[PDB]
RNA sequence: AAGGACCUGGCGGUGCUUCAUAUCCCUCUAGAGGAGCCUGUUCUGUAAUCGAUAAACCCCGAUCAACCUCACCACCUCUUGCUCAGCCUAUAUACCGCCAUCUUCAGCAAACCCUGAUGAAGGCUACAAAGUAAGCGCAAGUACCCACGUAAAGACGUUAGGUCAAGGUGUAGCCCAUGAGGUGGCAAGAAAUGGGCUACAUUUUCUACCCCAGAAACGAUAGCCCUUAUGAACUAUAAGGGUCGAAGGUGGAUUUAGC
């Protein structure tokens, strides 16, 4: 009995998504990595910097778009350029959506001194993999 | 229907100096996914063959590194948890490749990287002898 | 706003060691060298002895960044084993698989 | 620290202790219960200590057919907004915690004279 | 609203970074980039020399006032003639009692004022204040540049035949050799005049071409606009068509900041002239090279696309409609859709209107019934395609769904009285109970009509004695024309059923 | 530096854009404690 | 990996050959021995530039010139 | 309150410029992508997750951009710019004859804001003395000097330069080192004559 | 239900779009083309096909579900619907009718296979009942339609060869015949060229076995192939090896020698060699060491 | 309250039958309780951490303690104290997070129906008698060299199992302190026990090669002295050299690991 990145089986009234439903020993087998960088590979460096910075990215964006997201994020770092992909709900107005998008992109670019872009996919209700 | 009339071509100048002669452009792609590596190498070899240069494809073995962590927090020495980082190599060699051809090809590929890949260039260029010798 | 006062002290020690790094290297060379006068070696010895505290690179420790745990920290990742397992389970990081070989 | 901070639901779980040792065996506890609460739903994401007026999220972006500009909420207006939010939270807590009046039947603490309402309509459709 | 909110968020980020630089002070990125570095508009400690040098860096006026104060009151010295010239440049660019005060404080400076200082004062007094002051400053200058004399010329201008003549003459006489921006400005001032300067503009432009400086980017278009007009001038239109055809054939280079009005007023002239070859050429203009930056403002782009598609509609129209279906990208305003529907009417392509209305509804066609009424009238003036009656009923139902949104606005009340007739006829043309009860609701809200009489009659004959009577007799008791129709309706079989409703018919008749 | 990180997030909370659930939890329990003495 | 950071147009000989920097002592003494080993290490080290290398050298100069009381 | 328009699936035609609608690398955007491609572990009596909320297709690297048509188009576009290799050079022996001195550097490229990494400074070079020395005395001298920098099986002498951080500095130092080595091997000394 | 046709038509449209993408005439287009296109346009490191990206036809995506078995009103269509297992009931009824018909006249199919063939589950007990009825029907004569009915369920045996591969002989200079083979081991890999016309001495990386293997068990293993075949001094062999262990290299050389000799020697003798068991790579390898164990299988002593 | 009969579980040094895979044995091998050494535990004293401390801890937190690691202690200082404070202060019997356990398991089960006079409860007879089942787990598939095998996984729940000392948090406290800062030592063994290393022999010891040879008839990873590795700091941490050349003669019950 191991408790690691898994939801308890309930009576069947708990909507759960793919990534948080599947176990952490099924990551490479039936999942993908949220982030993708080369610091983990051999020859690269600053892997600790990559990890801390991307964790801070996820935290700051999750908390500056609170209540709109319903799943983990997708980070994609090609050389210099950084890309983020999110899945959100149609909770608030496109005005606020675009304002916060530009605000966060500008702040992150100014902070990390790096070209950054982010995309968002709207959903009426969060997709559920199963009822556990 | 909207097809542009006059294509704006960038300026080009053939400077006075001769272009450098790269003997061999040997690129090595490190990745985590065999399928991503296959797609990337197919892309590269197709671009190279359409540009009109020689090619050759090899597949070095898979390298893996593992290290053991304590499964629990306070007191458990029998039970551990393990991980493994798998890096997969792919080689691509190009012989008899001009300096400017190398420039254009490397610009193309360096813009056409995917994310979860590292790329190591080894450039081999021949030159004549010095004058002081 | 560091994690705790021990992390505060560790960072102070690291900064002091950095800002006295080159000088300590030079005087340590002047000490451990042998063909030079042993009187000069002793001079440099009391120089190092009079150097301030928290200045040596030996008092610092490779502690964790998140949980400030000194033990079980990898030099590459700089993260505790527990936080590493956490992130590996949550799939936050990249390119780490379970060694089920 | 900020890196030490984390999401809300795990803190709520650790604070409520819904599925610890105490809940098992039916031992329970001495009639103490921590009620669930959600702070994100309450306040809109706009206001804070520094009362900058945001045409994008806080203030309507267009007024009189003219784009707006970032401005400051004065001290008195900020304090008024703070008092209004205090009153709103107090009203929310009052509406949350209230009495429950199930009709006293045979006696108090007894399920004798209470009715559950009509039956549930059947699948094929049968209202009772 | 969306993209201007994006720009507002960009400005907000600028505000945060310039209010708290120390957070973004760390240089994490390897290549150092000052655009990414925080900007620092912070005055340093008091130092008159470097403070005056920093005046040109901070780009404001309170610092300049304070520096003039410090240099005049206790110092009484000039740090540099170039520094004073830069201060005057800033003060004239920033300029209204404030401008008056600035102008009266540009006379407290030291006597070290030269052609540059005097001419920048002239520039400021022209482009920020009255023109008599600039004229006096220039008389003083004579008693003692291109853009300076430009300012002076437009100040004198803004009937004045002798003034214009002497101005042009002595300006060309002097050895300034302007870059024709003076000519552009005097054209801007000559925006309106009769032939006695419209035609001389052509010879002035021929002289421009002879000297060979201007690309004919702004003055040419301004004279095109000045051609504006009780009668279109086809001769001049063809001449300018050839000229701008050569302009399009050659590649363009931007030199004049007023090229934004070029696009919009050009397309306005396009809508006035109304020629297909003219439209082709003006499209090729921006479609030749990297000239599509001249569109710029959304208002000018809107006017351009509107008039472009309008002329294309009012020119077969299959090429036009497929061009549109390919190149909508934003959703255009009603006007263009109106011209589209008129073109589709004259073309007789009935099957295309449903798709266009569906596109408009999908994008932004809500809470307005002008285009709905237009579509309904144009489509039920037709009844030719029998299999298309299903699509008639479908689009009618969709139009009614769009109608019934919320009454609080009260605007949906007058839409049935205007266009319910065609809608209900389309519904009648397969399922008909919806049309029956919808005509019921219409009359139970009325404004009867002859087309409504035809609708009632065809519905009654296609439909059951009692079912038809309970409509026709009721509408007859309501109004008289349905009674003159009921006189004919009651002949076949309606009368023998029951007599009380026939008695009501006789009474109402 | 946690210095920069936490100071930035604190100032931004004061601006009122980042709804910090952890900080809300904390300050709410502190309000409760100061109410209960 | 070198677009920028040219080391102020420094040169390989300025990095490695410190013979011109080493002039104020004979070629046999123990200070000569130590400073020769110092120059060797500096030339071997690519991380530091000629500025830091001459800083090392001049600091050693000051060291043994203010400790010139011995010269043993 | 607000509604989202239907995706571009029905809007996009079968004849369509995919390289134009996807010029550069971008996310999957299933709303714009008409393909119903799904990816996910199907449930018993179920199917993989639809492309609507399939964030795993985003997790995995993305290659919708740069279709074969796009690759062809860009290759024919850049064919104008690429140059031709000298036809006289068609063999290793001929290339080594035309330009004996081989030299090669190397460096990685990795995701991240920073780009420098000290391995950029290293540069190796190779030359065989079978044709360059033209003598025997200096040959024996230099082969005695060099300990392991030579290879007598394949007949190549190889030397590495990293003592400087700059690649150009390493290049210049390597060439000057070879020059001074040849100049010092040309001559000899009395203890070298007496052996 | 209409969603099925919607997905089918949309999948056809997407197939046409993908054909236009990859640049092929959308008419002639195949499932392998679809697979290669999706693999190139959206790679994935997932190991299981269940999780890998797959662009499949909806008929094969969605599993078969029993459509409405009763009309909009009244009775159901089939005459067993009021009880479950109606299709299998009708099948058993038909099989029993055929059985009694033959009475008056006078490989197998997987349970899961029948499960996906029908639209209802069942048990091992009635599955065995059905198999018993099949075998009882088959014990006696069987008509043409009856045999075809049984063969509809009976599947292909898919028997293997049960044979050791035969390498082709090769010819090199001076008209010399030979045969090359390769063998492996735990960590040793070798390749051996057997020369028939030559005989006597054996070469190993240019060194003779007598002094390459100071111990004699390795040479005995090298002799075992020649010894069993009984041709000892009538064939010579060269060999190159790369391995760590002496016995490992010995076994690798033995396997390569046998794999090269099976080519020259007749197929009956190859069968005899297979019966001897010297033509199969040893699947046994040093087991992995476990984190909690002291070794591969041994655990720490039970401390109690 | 007592009492009579019943429902469920546990228990039986409980009957019959079938089994025990390295587990029960008879069996096969190698080991632990013999002597020395390394490293934990109990215990003695010190001003001198803490926690687990049967199975399911004892080379355990610790894949490190000469100084931070230091949380103990003596001495000397700060009082909004890096923290819009801080606290390794108590509560693992509030918890989250993380794991042992049966598990070398296969059951756990929302939702319906039925039986028992509509009781606790149960629902098994296939040549079939009331059970039907969402879902989880198992399984399957995935990783390595396969399809076997090894890894991985192993649910519901017991031990209020361990962990407020990875980290946070509920409650109760210090908030001139029970917080914070800088010097030192603390970290030894009259003793008992545990896991591992060494050898107690000639399958040994030495010499070149890793296996065709020649000799002896062995054993210090402890202590004393010296050298070397890094450190600011080697009395001693680690490695090497000279000397010391014993205990030890193959184990006092019993017991551990292995197909
Ligand atoms: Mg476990
Ligand atoms: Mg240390
Ligand atoms: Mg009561
Ligand atoms: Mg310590
Ligand atoms: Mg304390
Ligand atoms: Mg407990
Ligand atoms: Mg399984
Ligand atoms: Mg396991
Ligand atoms: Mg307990
Ligand atoms: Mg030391």
């Amino acid at each position: 009995k191991n408790r690691a990145a898994r939801v308890r089986v309930s009576k069947g009234d708990k909507p759960v998504t793919y990534e948080e439903a599947h176990a952490p020993h099924y990551i490479a087998h039936r999942k993908g990595w949220l982030s993708l960088h080369t610091g983990n590979l051999d020859g690269e460096d600053h892997a600790a910097e990559r990890t801390v910075e991307d964790v801070f990215l996820r935290k700051f964006m999750w908390g500056t778009f609170p209540g709109c997201l319903a799943d983990q994020l997708v980070l994609k770092r090609r050389g210099n350029q950084l890309e983020i992909c999110a899945v959100v709900l149609r909770q608030l107005s496109p005005h606020k959506y675009y304002f916060l998008v530009g605000y966060s992109e500008t702040l992150l670019s100014y902070f990390y001194k790096c070209p950054v872009r982010l995309h968002l996919q709207t959903v009426p209700s969060k997709v559920v993999y199963k009822y556990l | 229907v909207d097809v542009p009339k006059d294509l704006t071509k960038p300026v080009v100048t053939i400077s006075d100096e001769p272009d450098i002669l790269y003997k061999r452009l040997s690129v090595l792609v490190k990745g985590h996914d065999k399928a991503v590596l296959d797609s990337y190498e197919y892309f590269a070899v197709l671009a190279a063959k359409e540009l009109g240069i020689s090619i050759k494809v090899h597949e070095p073995p898979r390298k893996i590194e593992r290290f053991t962590l304590l499964q629990s927090v306070h007191i458990y020495k029998k039970h551990r948890v393990q991980y493994e980082m798998r890096t997969l190599y792919r080689c691509l060699e190009l012989e008899h490749l001009t300096g400017s051809t190398a420039d254009v090809y490397l610009e193309y590929i360096q813009r056409n990287l995917p994310e979860g890949v590292a790329m190591e260039v080894t450039k081999t260029q021949l030159e004549q002898l010095p004058e002081h010798i | 706003h560091y994690v705790d006062w021990r992390m505060w002290r560790d960072v102070k020690r690291r900064k002091m060691a950095y800002e006295y790094a080159d000088e300590r290297l030079r005087i340590n060379s002047l000490r451990k060298n042998t063909i030079l006068p042993k009187i000069l070696q002793d001079v440099a010895d009391e120089e190092i002895a009079a150097l301030p505290r928290d200045s040596c690179p030996v008092r610092i420790r490779n502690r964790c960044v998140m949980t400030s745990r000194p033990r079980g920290v990898k030099r590459r990742w700089r993260l505790s084993r527990i936080v590493f397992r956490h992130l590996a389970d949550h799939g936050q990081l990249s390119g780490i698989q379970r060694a089920t070989w | 620290s900020f890196f030490t901070k984390l999401t809300a639901d795990e803190l709520w779980k650790g604070a409520l202790a819904e599925t610890g040792a105490g809940a098992k065996k039916g031992r329970g506890k001495r009639t103490k219960k921590k009620k669930r609460k959600d702070l994100n739903r309450g306040q809109i994401i706009g206001e804070g200590r520094y009362g900058f007026l945001w045409p994008g999220l806080n203030v309507p972006l267009m007024k009189n057919g003219a784009v707006q500009t970032i401005a400051q909420r004065s001290k008195e207006e900020q304090e008024k907004v703070e008092a209004d939010m205090i009153q709103q939270r107090e009203e929310w807590d009052r509406k949350k915690k209230m009495k429950v009046k199930r009709e006293r039947g045979w006696s108090g603490n007894s399920w004798g004279g209470i009715s559950l309402g009509p039956p549930d309509p059947g699948p094929c459709g049968e209202t009772y | 609203s969306f993209l201007l909110a994006k720009k507002s968020g960009e400005n907000v980020a600028k505000f945060i970074i310039n209010s708290y630089p120390k957070y973004f002070q760390k240089d994490i990125a390897e290549p150092h980039i000052p655009c990414l570095m925080p900007e620092y508009f912070e005055p340093q400690i008091k130092d008159i020399s470097e403070a005056a040098l920093k005046e040109r860096i901070e780009l404001r006026k309170v610092k300049a006032s304070v520096d003039m104060f410090d240099q005049l009151l206790q110092a009484g010295t000039t740090v540099s003639l170039e520094t004073t010239n830069s201060l005057l440049d800033l003060l004239c660019y920033y300029g209204t009692w404030r401008a008056k005060n600035n102008a009266e404080r540009i006379f407290s400076l030291m006597p070290e004022k030269n052609e540059h200082s005097y001419c920048t004062m002239i520039r400021g007094m022209v482009k920020h204040r009255a023109y008599e002051q600039a004229l006096n400053l220039y008389t003083e200058l004579l008693n003692n540049d291109v853009y300076t004399f430009n300012a002076l010329i437009e100040a004198t201008v803004c009937e004045k035949w002798s003034k214009i003549l002497e101005l042009l003459r002595h300006m060309v006489a002097q050895k300034v050799k302007p870059n024709l921006q003076t000519f552009n400005t005097i054209l801007k001032c000559l925006r309106r005049f009769h032939v006695f300067a419209r035609s001389p503009a052509l010879q002035v432009l021929r002289e421009m071409k002879a000297i060979g400086i201007e690309p004919s980017l702004a003055t040419y278009h301004h004279i095109i606009r000045l051609f504006d007009p009780g009668d279109p001038l086809k001769r001049s239109s063809f001449i300018i068509y050839d000229i701008m055809n050569e302009l399009m054939g050659k590649r363009f280079s931007p030199k004049d900041p007023d090229d934004d009005k070029f696009f919009q007023s050009a397309m306005s002239i396009c809508s006035s002239l109304r020629d297909l070859e003219l439209a082709y050429q003006v499209h090729g203009l921006l479609k030749t090279g990297d000239n599509w930056k001249f569109i710029g403002p959304d208002q000018h782009r809107n006017f351009y696309y509107s008039k472009f598609f309008d002329l294309i509609c009012l020119m077969q129209i299959d090429v036009t409609l497929k061009w549109y279906e390919d190149l909508i990208p934003y959703f255009p305003h009603s006007q263009t859709m109106i011209h589209l529907l008129q073109a589709l009417d004259v073309a007789n392509r009935l099957e295309v209107i449903p798709k266009i209305w569906k596109d408009s509804k999908e994008y932004g066609h809500t809470f307005r019934s002008d285009l709905r009424e237009e579509i309904l009238m144009l489509m039920a003036r037709d009844k030719h395609p029998p299999e298309l009656q299903v699509a008639f009923a479908d689009c009618a139902a969709d139009i009614k769904s769009a109608y019934e949104s919320q009454p609080i606005r009260q605007t949906a009340q007058d839409w049935p009285a205007t266009s319910l007739n065609c809608i209900a006829i389309l519904f009648l043309r397969g399922r008909t109970q919806e049309a029956w009860k919808m005509l019921g609701l219409f009359r139970k809200h009325k404004i009867p009509r002859s087309e409504l009489l035809n609708e009632l009659m065809d519905s009654a004959k296609v439909s059951s004695p009692s079912q038809a009577i309970e409509v026709v007799e009721l509408a007859s008791a309501f109004s008289l024309p349905i009674c003159e129709g009921l006189t004919q309706r009651v002949m076949s079989d309606f009368a023998i059923n029951q007599e009380q409703k026939e008695a009501l018919s006789n009474l109402t008749a | 530096n946690h210095h920069t990180y936490a100071e930035l997030m604190q100032t931004l909370r004061f601006l009122g854009l980042y709804r910090d659930e952890h900080q809300d939890f904390m300050d709410e329990q502190k309000r409760l404690k100061k109410l209960r003495g | 990996n070198e677009a920028g950071f040219d080391d102020d147009g420094s040169e390989f000989h300025e990095h490695i050959f410190l013979e011109k920097h080493l002039e104020s002592f004979p070629k046999q003494g123990p200070i000569r021995h130590f400073m020769e080993l110092v120059t060797c290490g500096l030339s071997k080290n690519p991380y530091l530039s000629v500025k830091q290398k001459v800083e090392h050298i001049e600091w050693f100069r000051n060291y043994f010139n203010e400790k010139k009381d011995i010269l043993k | 309150r607000r509604k989202a328009l239907p995706p571009r699936t029905e809007k996009m035609a079968v004849d369509q410029d995919w390289p134009s609608v996807y010029p550069v690398a971008a996310p999957f955007k299933p709303s714009a992508v008409p393909l119903p491609v799904r990816m996910g572990y199907p449930v018993k009596k179920g199917v993989p997750m639809a492309k609507e909320g399939n964030l795993e297709l985003l997790k995995i690297p993305n290659f919708l951009h740069l279709t074969p048509v796009a690759i062809k188009k860009h290759c024919e576009a850049l064919k104008d710019f690429c140059t031709e290799w000298p036809a006289a050079l068609d063999s290793d022996e001929k290339c080594e004859k035309h330009f004996p001195i081989e030299i090669d550097s190397t460096d990685y490229v990795s995701s991240g804001p920073s780009v420098r990494n000290p391995r950029a400074r290293v540069v190796v070079l190779r030359v065989k003395l079978s044709s360059l020395n033209l003598d025997d005395h200096a040959k024996k001298k230099l082969i005695k000097l060099v300990g392991e920098r030579y290879c007598k099986t394949t007949d190549v002498l190889t030397i590495k330069t990293d003592r400087c951080p700059l690649r150009r500095q390493n290049y210049d130092y390597a060439v000057y080192l070879l020059t001074v080595l040849y100049h010092e091997s040309w001559n000899t000394e009395e203890w070298e004559k007496s052996k | 239900e209409d969603f099925i046709k919607k997905q089918i038509e949309e999948f056809n449209i997407g197939k046409r779009h993908l054909a236009n993408m990859m640049g092929e005439d959308p008419e002639t287009f195949t499932q392998e083309d679809i697979d290669r296109a999706i693999a190139y346009l959206f790679p994935s490191g997932l190991f299981e096909k269940r999780a890998r990206p797959v662009m499949k036809h909806p008929e094969q995506i969605f599993p078969r579900q029993r459509a409405i078995q009763w009309g909009e009103d009244g009775r159901p269509f089939h005459y067993l619907f009021y009880t479950g297992k109606q299709s299998y009931y009708s099948l058993m009824h038909d099989v029993y009718g055929m059985l009694l018909n033959l009475e008056k006249h006078q490989r197998w199919l997987i349970k899961e296979e029948l499960e996906e063939m029908l639209v209802e589950k069942l048990s091992d007990l009635d599955y065995m009942q059905f198999i018993r009825l099949l075998e009882k029907l088959l014990t006696s004569q069987c008509g043409a339609a009856e045999e075809e009915f049984v063969q509809r369920f009976r599947r292909s045996v898919t028997l293997e060869s049960k044979k050791q591969l035969i390498e082709p002989v090769q010819y090199d200079e001076q008209g010399m015949a030979f045969s090359k083979s390769e063998g492996k081991r735990k960590t040793a890999k070798a390749e051996a060229i057997v020369y028939k016309h030559g005989s006597g001495r054996i070469k190993v990386n240019g060194i003779d076995y007598q002094l390459y293997f100071p111990i004699t068990q390795d040479r005995e293993q090298l002799m075992f192939p020649f010894h069993f075949v009984d041709r000892l001094g009538k064939h010579d062999v060269t060999c190159t090896v790369s391995g760590g262990g002496r016995s490992a290299q010995a076994g690798a050389i033995r396997l390569a020698m046998a794999k090269a000799l099976c080519s020259f020697v007749t197929e009956d003798e190859v069968e005899w060699m297979r019966q001897a068991g010297l033509l199969t790579t040893d699947p046994r390898v040093r087991e992995r060491k476990k984190p909690g164990q002291e070794g591969a299988r041994r655990k720490f002593t039970w401390k109690k």
